[PDB]
């Protein structure tokens, strides 16, 4: 999971 | 007359001030959920109710995994912002 | 005729309307923004989903801030008379009230203003939907065990 | 787990960045409308649908009157912000 | 038992819950804020409306920023186990993200944080409604003739 | 009418  | 800001609906992927999560392989939590709920309920429920299902799906079925403790085991709640003046059904 | 309530938007126009999808995955090196891996999965899912709802889907990839504004301005200047609604999906990096073009930020207010009830008359009284997949800050939700 | 920001609903009287109108004799446009719609639909409609009626009532039935041209003939649209995960009915 | 869907909040608890109404009409001279004429009409209308929905209505008038925070903290520390939901209505001067006490502003985030899913366990999973009658800036909507 |  990564963040925008 | 009607307000110039009337009849707008903003379906935000996350709450004000928060990061928004995206899985590099499955796509973003929000869009994954939004498309799933539209495919399943667009011919059955009013749009706000569909978005509420999206809120519940994102809120319950997703939790981040990260090697960085700071970003691990986090949650997300989408944010529905409505200035609509009528109910919205994609079917008729 | 019989009693008319007008509690739901008229969605039986000849066309459901446009669904503009702005899919920004690759950003200019100078911006220091990372590539948004997985956004193509989102873009494809949205394209198919709205296609099935009968929207005229238009996918745009890696648009600069200038191209985003130009696209929105042009779209707002089209004749939406025979369209029931308007949908715009934004997939990119972001911060509160901002969406990123490949070369810099764009205020969401600037994009939405083009569709104001007084600036896009063919959409006045019709639902204008903006779906935004982007950060709105840097806060993290620790959650609570239920 | 669920997000700590989940299950919140913010019924704003006006859109982000805008003034909100209040009549010194009749009360605020928003509260007047909200109470009227709850009294009429709380035992019949889901909360988001009630608030949508409130949006339409405020948007259509109210327009400011002011001796000051700057504040005259203005409009208002409430702003529903939902992080709810389920439909909400005041009755059962 | 039969199929259970859980699509709507459980609203059949012994109590519907609290409806806290903060009605700020008179402000300290030093703040330079005007009296909010007509707010008592709003407060009374809300009290009766939520009374009929079976909420335990508590009206508070002219609270300082300190009293607002104290009230919210205290309320969030009550046992809401037998309550279906929580409602808070704020009537005052305001700006984006801020509500005014009689002697100064209070961040809305500070008020709502007391009710976070992890900070008020007896309300976790239950709807928390905040109704806000206050300005969110100084923009005016010119409207559009339909 | 007045503003808040």
């Amino acid at each position: 999971d990564e963040v925008d | 007359k009607i307000p110039v800001e009337a009849d707008f609906l903003y379906a935000y992927s996350t709450a004000p001030g928060y990061y928004s999560w995206r899985n590099s392989k499955d796509g973003s939590w929000f869009i994954q959920s939004l498309c799933a709920m539209l495919k399943q309920y667009a011919d059955k429920l009013e749009f706000m109710h569909i978005l509420t299902r999206v809120n519940r799906k994102v809120a319950t079925e997703f939790e981040s995994f990260s090697f960085d403790a700071t970003f691990h085991a986090k949650k997300q709640i989408p944010c529905i912002v409505s200035m609509l003046t009528k109910e919205l059904y994609f079917y008729h | 005729s019989g009693i008319s309530l007008d509690n739901s938007y008229k969605m039986d126009y000849p066309e459901m309307g446009l669904c503009i999808i702005i899919n920004n995955k690759n950003f200019h090196k100078s911006t220091g923004m990372t590539s948004r891996s997985g956004t193509d999965v989102d873009a494809a899912n949205l394209r198919e989903t709205f296609r099935n709802l009968k929207y005229e889907v238009r996918n745009k990839n890696d648009l600069t801030r200038e191209e985003i504004v130009e696209l929105m301005r042009d779209v707002s200047k089209e004749d939406h008379s025979k369209r029931s609604s308007f949908v715009c999906v934004l997939l990119s990096h972001g911060e509160e009230g901002i969406i990123f073009g490949t070369n810099g930020p764009v205020d969401l207010k600037k994009i939405t203003n083009f569709f104001r009830g007084d600036r896009c008359r063919s959409l006045t009284g019709k639902p204008k939907l903006f779906i935004i997949q982007a950060c709105r800050g840097t806060e993290l939700d620790c959650g609570i065990e239920t």
